[PDB]
């Protein structure tokens, strides 16, 4: 049934809503964790615990000159 | 211009929009396969994975820039193609 | 462009024939008159024997074509003799004379009687097969040979199902299934373009199959390697860089499963591995890459102090099956070390380990190789106690093995 | 298909941290790229950024930005979670361009293009150790480009240096069967070293670097 005839095959598609929700959720959580750890490590940092930069680093609070512009204005529109 | 590599485009400021015998290269004659020998160690959908057709088939060697000034052809900006064959990409 | 000429037989051969017959003092114009007449008759017959070649649908003028071309020109096909009366043999071909240029021109009359007659070949039979199935030629042995699009695997699903069936048959659950799958590997013409997946299945298998020393899994994979090698269609030396470290591991490795009992098979696992190893050094050979590399690894396996004796026995077998000269040049300066190892296994009481079994197998194999290595390069004189100059390992029993080899040579 | 704002911001900060404002933010960005679990869906953007940035060396022969892009590739290779098999066809000619191109410098005489040569050669030996499969033929096709760039005459001493560097980082059997036949070429090199009519040219430093 293989000497003279050939038909193509494809890769296994994952159309499952559960695992797609899990993949998108975990990728969003991982990229936002990586972004916040990178921004807390390359700037001024605070800490809830004494000398705690590796675990739970906080980006330090900087004052704005005009705070209503960064508060009230929408960024995605 | 606005896609990945926009930073490079902005920095540039462009705004539109016998030793060649086949055997020498067979990996029996180019690989320390001795290290592999283990001494005293201690299908309706595809069964096998699908390889990158561009790596397996394309002549990527044509994107090597051998001489910057004397470049045999003219290269063009590359658009992002988002291959969906790769898993780990949501779409 | 055609520079066609008219080549005739030389006239200086025609004067030799004339003066060896009684006709002396022939002129050159008399002699040139002979060699254009007979060179025409050779050209007339060879053009007429080419009619029988084409009619018989052959591209080679056989010896019988000139027998029918002569009979067509009303000349007797007899070459050795000529019968004036013509009645004993009338236009009957005697098949020519089996004569040579480099012949001996004298034989003994009982040499022709005592030689065995050649085998009469098989009679003509009619087998049918398929050149074309609805336009496509099958690969049977009777035939000669922006989102980027979702790609397809380079195997078909009939090919992928074939690979799955052949691999699940080659792990040897049933023996008839194995044997067909092995013959299928041995003669499938379209088994190229599936060969990376077979080589990867072999290589990966042995490495995770020596984690627990599963002998059948290994004996089946070595038979799969042997079935891959004798296939004539596929190109193997692109994949031999995965094939060779798999077989070296079968030969030079320790056995994680029960040490004794299947050691008999273990010797065969090392027997099948050393067979395919020297077959791989026979093929795929270029300058100083494959054979010398496995020879160097075998020798540093041997000269290594205080080896595992399973590894020792396997490496001994591997260096042993390398041919005529290799044991002639390598096993020579090492007999004393082999004897000392045997003496240590003998002295230490420890019997529940595998050291004693390994020692006995190594000594027997080394003694058989040394026997012909001796039968091959010296006369069989003083076969009683001269071998005591070589620590007295095989001695008279080695001499008896040499005598058995001599008897086999006499039978040949 | 279009990156969410979170990963769009992460892509912007990580790419602008490896352009050269300071070294500490660069080291933290490379330690982010090497050690994060979820950077897929941003691998094609990084591959496009790296390949186009190595292409932009032809307009501006910046050695420093090429060293930064090669350290970006070396950081992308050390990530255990992301698989670069689908995107290696873009990163191979970028590292190859960093190896066998001839002008890697703005001032050819003082810039050590030589290190971006052996660093990228070590990088391509790693990229064809981890990814060469018999379906890929990555290593054989890389050795063939290096070999026909080395055996062929008229090639500059910089590109011959890159070819010899990559071939010698591939391994021992490669230098047995590629480098050692053309050892007589050293005589052709020492033709222009021990006895050169023009001493003050730039061929001598490249020739004795090759030596």
């Amino acid at each position: 049934p293989h000497t003279y005839i050939k038909t193509p095959t494809y890769r296994e598609p994952v159309s499952d809503y559960q695992v797609l929700r899990e993949k998108a959720a975990s990728q969003r959580r991982d990229v936002e964790r990586a972004l916040t750890r990178f921004m807390a490590k390359t700037g001024e940092t605070q800490s809830l615990f004494k000398d705690d930069v590796s675990t739970f680093p906080l980006i330090a609070a900087r004052p704005f000159t005009i705070p209503y512009l960064t508060a009230l204005l929408p960024s995605e529109l | 211009r606005y896609g990945p590599a926009r930073l490079w485009y902005d920095m540039l400021g462009v705004p539109e929009d016998d030793l060649l015998a086949d055997e020498n290269f067979l990996m029996v004659t180019q690989l320390h396969w001795e290290d592999d020998i283990i001494w005293d160690g201690e299908p309706w959908y595809s069964i096998f994975p699908i390889d990158n057709e561009d790596l397996v088939y394309g002549r990527w060697e044509d994107n090597i820039i051998w001489d910057a000034q004397a470049m045999p052809r003219l290269l063009e900006p590359p658009v992002l193609t988002l291959d969906p064959n790769d898993e780990n990409l949501i779409l | 462009k055609l520079k066609l000429s008219n080549t005739v037989l030389p006239s200086e051969s025609m004067k030799v024939v004339a003066e060896s017959m009684g006709i002396a003092q022939i002129q050159e114009e008399t002699c040139q008159l002979l060699t254009d007449e007979v060179s025409y008759r050779i050209k007339e017959i060879a053009q007429d024997a080419l009619k029988f070649m084409h009619m018989g649908k052959r591209q080679k003028l056989t010896t019988s074509d000139i027998d029918y071309a002569l009979k067509l020109k009303n000349v007797e096909p007899l070459y050795g003799f000529h019968a004036q009366e013509f009645i004993p043999f009338r236009f009957a071909s005697g098949g020519g004379r089996e004569l040579y240029f480099y012949e001996e021109k004298e034989v003994d009359l009982s040499d022709i009687i005592n030689t065995p007659l050649p085998r009469v070949p098989l009679d003509v039979c009619l087998k049918a097969h398929w050149l074309s199935i609805e336009g496509c030629q099958p690969a049977i042995p009777e035939n000669p040979p922006r989102l980027k699009p979702r790609s397809i695997h380079e195997l078909s699903v009939e090919q992928q199902l074939y690979y799955k069936e052949i691999t699940e048959a080659c792990v040897g659950s049933c023996e008839a299934k194995r044997a067909e799958a092995l013959q299928s590997i041995a003669t499938d013409p379209g088994l190229y373009q599936m060969l990376p997946r077979f080589s990867t299945f072999i290589s990966e298998g042995v490495r995770v199959n020596v984690v627990q020393n599963n002998l059948a899994l290994l004996i089946y994979l070595m038979r799969m390697v042997k079935a891959l090698m004798d296939n004539p269609t596929l190109y193997l030396e692109k994949y031999v860089h995965e094939l060779i470290p798999a077989v070296m591991t079968c030969i030079v490795s320790r056995q994680l499963c029960l040490r004794p009992d299947v050691d008999n098979h273990w010797a065969l696992r090392d027997f099948a591995a050393r067979l395919v190893a020297q077959i791989c050094k026979h093929f795929s050979t270029t300058t100083n890459n494959i054979q010398s590399r496995i020879t160097k690894t075998f020798t540093k396996s041997w000269v290594d102090e205080k080896t595992p004796w399973t590894t020792r026995y396997g490496s001994i077998a591997g260096l042993a099956e390398l041919g005529h000269d290799v044991i002639k040049t390598l096993i020579l300066p090492r007999l004393q070390q082999e004897g000392e190892r045997i003496r240590s296994v003998l002295d230490g009481p420890v019997l529940s380990n595998i050291d004693r079994i390994g020692a006995d197998h190594v000594q027997s194999l080394l003694l058989k190789h040394c026997a012909p290595v001796l039968a091959k390069l010296r006369p069989p004189p003083d076969n009683q106690d001269a071998y005591r100059a070589e620590f007295g390992s095989l001695g008279p029993l080695l001499c008896s093995q040499v005598v058995k080899a001599r008897a086999q040579a006499a039978l040949q």
